[PDB]
């Protein structure tokens, strides 16, 4: 018999199989514009707003 | 300290006066007691002073004034 399984070699390519997803909506809908650059951890850890 | 101390305090119920010798033993041992409490607290930055632009700070973060106090 011939035993010649040492003339090849094991091969892994290069390539990445696809992964699963999720969906961005909370994000978007609400409101950023208010709290935008308003909080900053060096100057506390809270900002209040006024009611009408 | 302490016992110098409470002495200093409760002469007076028996009647009785102090002598100096015992004051400058009393004052020796409160200077002794307080110079373990002495903290000397450091003055931080006044929070408007500008940081210089050779601290390589970022524009969007802030960091171009010292945080101040809290």
């Amino acid at each position: 018999p011939n035993n010649l399984d040492s003339n090849v070699s094991q091969i892994v390519l290069k390539k990445f199989l696809p992964g699963f997803m999720s969906d961005l909506v909370l994000a978007k809908t609400v409101d950023r514009q208010l709290l935008a650059g308003e909080i900053n951890s060096s100057t506390g850890d809270s900002v209040s707003f006024k009611r009408p | 300290a302490v016992g110098y101390q409470l002495l200093l305090r409760m002469l007076s119920d028996y009647s009785l006066e102090p002598t100096p010798q015992v004051l400058s033993n009393a004052q020796r041992s409160y200077d002794a007691l307080m110079t373990d409490t002495l903290v000397v607290p450091s003055m931080r930055r006044r929070g408007d002073f500008p940081v210089g632009q050779g601290n390589k700070y970022d524009v969007f973060t802030s960091d171009r004034y010292y945080p101040g106090d809290l």
